[PDB]
RNA sequence: AGCGCCGUGGCGCAGUGGAAGCGCGCAGGGCUCAUAACCCUGAUGUCCUCGGAUCGAAACCGAGCGGCGCUACCA
RNA sequence: GAACCAUCUAGUAGCUGGUUCCUGCCGAAGUUUCCCUCAGGAUAGCAGAAGCUCGUAUCAGUUUUAUGAGGUAAAGCGAAUGAUUAGAGGUUCCGGGGUCGAAAUGACCUUGACCUAUUCUCAAACUUUAAAUAUGUAAGAAGUCCUUGUUACUUAAUUGAACGUGGACAUUUGAAUGAAGAGCUUUUAGUGGGCCAUUUUUGGUAAGCAGAACUGGCGAUGCGGGAUGAACCGAACGUAGA
RNA sequence: UUUCUGCCCAGUGCUCUGAAUGUCAAAGUGAAGAAAUUCAACCAAGCGCGGGUAAACGGCGGGAGUAACUAUGACUCUCU
RNA sequence: GACAUUGUCAGGUGGGGAGUUUGGCUGGGGCGGCACAUCUGUUAAACGAUAACGCAGAUGUCCUAAGGGGGGCUCAUGGAGAACAGAAAUCUCCAGUAGAACAAAAGGGUAAAAGCCCCCUUGAUUUUGAUUUUCAGUGUGAAUACAAACCAUGAAAGUGUGGCCUAUCGAUCCUUUAGUCCCUCGGAAUUUGAGGCUAGAGGUGCCAGAAAAGUUACCACAGGGAUAACUGGCUUGUGGCAGUCAAGCGUUCAUAGCGACAUUGCUUUUUGAUUCUUCGAUGUCGGCUCUUCCUAUCAUACCGAAGCAGAAUUCGGUAAGC
RNA sequence: GGUUGCGGCCAUAUCUACCAGAAAGCACCGUUUCCCGUCCGAUCAACUGUAGUUAAGCUGGUAAGAGCCUGACCGAGUAGUGUAGUGGGUGACCAUACGCGAAACUCAGGUGCUGCAAUCU
């Protein structure tokens, strides 16, 4: 019943959001975005893949749950359930509507035609660019190989071109490797829930100290 | 159906600013305005009495009426194919003085300090203003400055 | 068409008013019952709560003529016949208040 | 039959085919609008100046 | 709405010419008089046969007319209107609202 | 699809800003050998859901859910 | 579904059709407002003609310098409003569970909220910030400076305001470039169905679809090219030669 | 031909009654006025009020529950 | 028998008859709606202007204070406390850039206020002018800034010509009111009456303003392809067909045969959408008849695969010859 | 240079936590007959400058402080954008030419200046 993605593919139409103005939308299919280990530390995986846009298109959400479904099966089952953590860095808030005609014979008779041809919302997709990331996966070195066959598997579920990009950063963070690793040695790192605070040279002393004491004991 | 208010469009135009809401300082109050200066149009939220309407938003016109508390002033407006002069009767707190007004005064008397000056020499002034002409000759040296080589840089992905 | 509006505006308000006329006499009567004959007060109750009833839906149809229908002039003796309706409602709710209440039960024993 | 609502098509042409023109402005311009507080005193200036004038002059 | 009964504004009576007080009332049209000339024309041209020669008018779209006041001056009885918004109720008696009091 | 109505006790229904009732059912007692009928009483509600206005409503104004009725014509 | 004949009668028509010689010059509009207005008119606009006052200027679909104004594109959310992902650390004299419990302003653990510091993604009707392009004004003689005259205005006041007298400052007279004459008036035709292309852009799945913005075009226009074509590319046309 | 033509006069019409605080034109009557004129009262028919009439026009219900299997509902309740 | 009748006025009845009318916009018309007079935000592309039956909403009111002036105070909320008293009664302290309130829609604006409380008031007044918006630089509505008065408030400077600002409304003719008690009734006077001048009200919402019900399947005229109902043309949502991927089914085994969640296309034999051609006519459903063309092959020819032992069957290829 | 009165620009001036403050000045402070105002001489009013105190206000300083402000060849000539092509690409879009050109980010620095009058070891 839900029409083909080709009819809403490109970003044609301002950015539509489900605000004050539209008050009767259907929910996102797609719900999880985090999954994997995603309580793991940040040391425990380095290498970070992400799967990048090449285009400037809509994705929709049921293309974005079928791609995780994808992706996340077959990692689970040929590297085991606690081998990765993924999240989806796309979120469709896209509001894509549709002006319904009616399907019977004689339909003319009553339809009005394009005469308020507003449409109603039946959709969602999130809008992308290029070089946009859609997907990215954190694991270990020895994990490589199996997560980018399971970003190749989950990009036969999108429309356009989307390229498999081997990040030069540790994980999710925004350092390079050996950059984050004598970050690391020394006491500058403190972990988070799934994340990592750094210390700055900028703040009260007191609260410097109080975190990273390592770092402080020279 | 439609609308088209004293006001319509003029959400963002009539705002006050960031963190300079609330009364307007007093030099707007102690400025002196006279016939025939030349001052800018900015309406401000805070003051609901004489406000432009929001055409003369940022036009730049003549004064030619003075009041208790506004200042009459000589848009001109363009209408058709050709502009009228529309007198505004504007209180002083949406007008402020033009600064490229006076800083011609300013030429104008240094100008004349130049002439009188020269007078009593016959140097022949020059007074008038020149473009930016086009630089002359000029010899470069390379004594701490010996010229480093560059090149394109390959592609790579940044992310 | 704003005339055939009108015409049932005006069927409705003689309606209402031989209405209200025919509630009336069976209120004087049923304060005139004698009311030894129950069997006559009952019939009368019974008998003015089909009226207040009919008045009561002539009373929505007034509702919604103010409401959405663009009256247009009438706006008066609508919401006068409305008034009374009402008041004839209040007056049948006082009526049969006063017989549906029992000698003993708890609301008469507290505070007649 | 519907038709075409609004255009501004041609408009910047066909004013500037004889368009333009700044209006015309000269020495002394209308006093209306003026203070009449300011314009009656302006007049017996006026009058009190053209009669010293005249006297130095006679 | 509601207006007092009196009210101190200017009277250009040719001897107070300033603020005197007034007593205020409500202004009603006043019966339209016969031998008026119009009424004479009106007459003269729906006698006879050709039936209604004038418009009359049915598309009534107010629900509600402009209040005048006349005000009396106290002095010298000069008469003054003057008009007021389109209200639905109007009220000449004081009942004048009191804030800090319960429903 | 549009328009209009309706949604209240277990069932059928009333209900206007100071705010929930009618009838039949249901429960207790009485009368009767006993059961109905009859007599004396008592209890009974997310007022379709959600949000807002109001000092406050089931009512006023919005979102849907559910069920009805009217129109859907000229070839 | 109101006969025929003659007359009123050349009935009226905002509607259809037609509208008769040549050449020369200029040359449009499908837009504004109003109308029982939407197949039409009036009005302003575009155009012609007649010219009139003067003689290089009280100009310019342009730039520069100086000075304003704006809230779009972009950007932002460990900045407000609103939406939204994931954990971490905490707080319950104060959410719901169980456990040790007789309970306790008692204890342990589970789950929800509230706070703190982080983290992922967003906004036509959100925003601190904020362009490019467009846009207003000024760049002097109707100017500047000095002196002192008028007033019934104004000031405590010959204090100011406005307009002045007299005197001085002239060709670099106050940036560039160009001006093909500049300015002004009267009268009147036709038009008031538009359409296409680049770019911006709304509705729509889309449309050789509907509707807007700027500019250029076709209409009204032939010529060379795109085989062919109203709009595209090139270039616009007196008759001929190279 | 035969056999029958049920219920409804609330509505719309049609028709019967007129003792009347109903409405009620012209003419006429009274009062005021200097008069034109104004205001009263009276005020026929008709409307209005009150009856009849459907082989006049016409119209002639809705929701629940219920019988030793189920179904249905003779039966009951309620709105009308 | 002075009643009928007849004549003239007056009231009633009177589609039997007469005359006329029976809006506009509009992705054809009708039904629906008002995009018809207006207001806020956005569309709107950073001056201004800017369309659609675009989006989200609103107006035909309300207020003697909810107007004007002055004075005093600070709001929403949160925390900590105090008998009955608890989640919410009243009181006290601290924090609190406004997270409150300002009649209403939304958007601006406002903190010794424009909010809340208190005091006094009528400037929501008079006389006409000028200016801004819509704009033809017409009107109407609304608004702005002065002048000449008379006032209010405040110690005073000052502020005040309705609502903090952006909407909240109406010509001619006629009627009526107020003012001047002024002009005229034309042979001359007085008094009624009437007509004038200046300023308002009574209303036209289709809101620059006719007084207005239907039907025509008996129909007519002028026109229209500016405008529908066939085909054709663009498009392909819908219909139909074909793929790619592979979670699973197939005992076991993703792919013998299938194949979810997704995603890319093709077609014009569906139905839509649109209105380009045709309304000075292209004869319009189906059937009969007859020819040709396409292949996306039902059979037949030759082959490949199978969860093809044979038989039967299924998938697929070259193939439109028949 | 400090302080007071009146200010201009209105955070480089604010906010949070501490520390210090000669002199004078401000301030807290003492009283209720009078004018005046409150439930309450708390605020407001009046009187005294006497009884006292820098405790607070106020001023200044400190803080790898928050915020704010300035600058950078820090990001970045990046995003975006005017103009041009019979440029590329099925398209989406993207390069190139002549031009303009951000914001966040990062780093560094700063944390009121000043006017008129009066007064002070
Ligand atoms: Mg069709
Ligand atoms: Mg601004
Ligand atoms: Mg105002
Ligand atoms: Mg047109
Ligand atoms: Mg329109
Ligand atoms: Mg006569
Ligand atoms: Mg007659
Ligand atoms: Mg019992
Ligand atoms: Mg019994
Ligand atoms: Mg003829
Ligand atoms: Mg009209
Ligand atoms: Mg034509
Ligand atoms: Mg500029
Ligand atoms: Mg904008
Ligand atoms: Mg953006
Ligand atoms: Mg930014
Ligand atoms: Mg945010
Ligand atoms: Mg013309
Ligand atoms: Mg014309
Ligand atoms: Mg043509
Ligand atoms: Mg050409
Ligand atoms: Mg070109
Ligand atoms: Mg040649
Ligand atoms: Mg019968
Ligand atoms: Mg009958
Ligand atoms: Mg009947
Ligand atoms: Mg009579
Ligand atoms: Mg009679
Ligand atoms: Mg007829
Ligand atoms: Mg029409
Ligand atoms: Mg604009
Ligand atoms: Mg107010
Ligand atoms: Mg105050
Ligand atoms: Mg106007
Ligand atoms: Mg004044
Ligand atoms: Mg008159
Ligand atoms: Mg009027
Ligand atoms: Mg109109
Ligand atoms: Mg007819
Ligand atoms: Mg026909
Ligand atoms: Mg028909
Ligand atoms: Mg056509
Ligand atoms: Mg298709
Ligand atoms: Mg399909
Ligand atoms: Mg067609
Ligand atoms: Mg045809
Ligand atoms: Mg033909
Ligand atoms: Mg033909
Ligand atoms: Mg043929
Ligand atoms: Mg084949
Ligand atoms: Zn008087």
């Amino acid at each position: 019943a839900r029409r083909p993605a080709r009819c809403y593919r490109y970003q044609k139409n301002k950015p539509y959001p489900k605000s004050r103005y539209n008050r009767a939308v259907p929910d996102s299919k797609i719900r999880i975005y985090d999954l994997g280990k995603k309580k793991a530390t940040v040391d425990e995986f380095p290498l970070c893949v992400h799967l990048v846009s090449n285009e400037l298109e809509q994705l929709s959400s049921e293309a974005l749950e079928a791609a995780r479904i994808c992706a996340n099966k077959y990692m689970t089952t040929v590297s085991g359930r606690d081998a990765f953590h993924l999240r989806v860095r796309v979120h469709p808030f896209h509001v894509l509507r549709i002006n319904k005609m009616l399907s019977c014979a004689g339909a003319d008779r009553l339809q009005q035609g394009m005469r308020g041809a507003w449409g109603k919302p039946h959709g969602l997709a999130a809008r992308v660019d290029i070089g946009q990331i859609i997907f990215s996966v954190r694991t270990k070195d020895s994990n490589k190989d199996v997560v980018v066959e399971g970003l190749r598997r989950a990009r036969y579920k999108f429309p356009g071109q989307q390229k498999i990009i081997l990040s030069k950063k540790w994980g999710f963070t925004n350092l390079d490797r050996p950059e984050y690793l004598k970050k690391r040695e020394a006491g500058e790192v403190k972990d988070d829930g799934a994340f990592v605070k750094f210390l700055s040279k900028k703040g009260s002393l007191e609260n410097n100290i109080r975190e990273f004491p390592e770092y402080f004991a020279a | 159906g439609k609308s088209h208010g004293y006001r319509s469009r003029t959400r963002y135009m009539f705002q006050r600013d960031f963190r300079k809401h609330g009364a307007v300082h007093l030099s707007t109050y102690l400025k002196v305005y006279k016939v025939g200066d030349i001052v800018d149009i900015k309406a401000n939220g805070s003051i609901q009495k004489g406000m432009p309407h929001k055409f003369y938003q940022g036009k730049t016109g003549v004064v030619y009426n003075v009041t208790k508390s506004s200042v009459g002033v000589i848009i001109n407006k363009m209408v058709g194919n050709r502009y009228l002069e529309k007198r505004l009767n504007l209180r002083v707190e949406h007008i402020k003085h033009s600064k490229c007004r006076q800083e011609f005064l300013e030429r104008v008397k240094a100008n004349a300090a130049k002439r009188a000056e020269a007078k009593a020499q016959g140097v022949a002034v020059q007074l008038k203003r020149q473009p930016a002409q086009p630089r002359e000759s000029r010899i470069v040296s390379t004594e701490g400055n010996v010229p480093q080589t560059l090149a394109p840089v390959p592609y790579e992905t940044f992310i | 068409s704003q005339r055939k509006l009108q015409q049932d505006i005006d069927k409705l308000l003689k309606k209402v008013k031989e209405g209200i006329e025919d509630f009336d006499d069976i209120y004087e009567k049923f304060q005139s019952t004698d009311p030894s004959n129950s069997s006559h007060r009952e019939k009368l109750e019974s008998d003015l709560k089909r009226e207040i009833k009919k008045l009561q839906k002539h009373r929505d149809q007034i509702k919604t003529w103010l409401s959405k229908e663009d009256v247009k002039d009438k706006q008066s003796v609508l919401m006068t016949n409305r008034r009374l309706i009402e008041n004839g409602m209040e007056r049948f709710k006082s009526v049969e208040k006063l017989m549906k209440t029992k000698q003993f039960s708890k609301e008469a024993l507290t505070n007649p | 039959a519907k038709s075409k609502n609004h255009t501004a098509h041609n408009q910047t042409r066909k004013a500037h085919r004889n368009g333009i023109k700044k209006p015309k402005t000269y020495k002394y311009p209308s006093l209306k609008g003026v203070d009449p507080k300011f314009r009656r005193n302006h007049k017996h200036a006026l009058h009190g100046t053209a009669k010293a004038l005249a006297a130095a002059k006679k | 709405v509601n207006v007092p009964k009196t009210r101190k504004t200017y009277c250009k009576g040719k001897t107070c010419r300033k603020h005197t007080q007034h007593k205020v009332t409500q202004y009603k049209a006043g019966k339209a008089s016969l031998f008026a000339q119009g009424k004479r024309r009106y007459d003269r041209k729906q006698s006879g046969f050709g039936g209604q020669t004038k418009p009359v008018f049915h598309k009534k779209a107010k629900t509600t007319k402009k209040v005048v006041l006349r005000l009396e001056c106290v002095k010298c009885k000069t008469r003054a209107q003057l008009t007021l918004k389109r209200c639905k109720h109007f009220e000449l008696g004081g009942e004048k609202k009191q804030k800090g009091q319960a429903l």
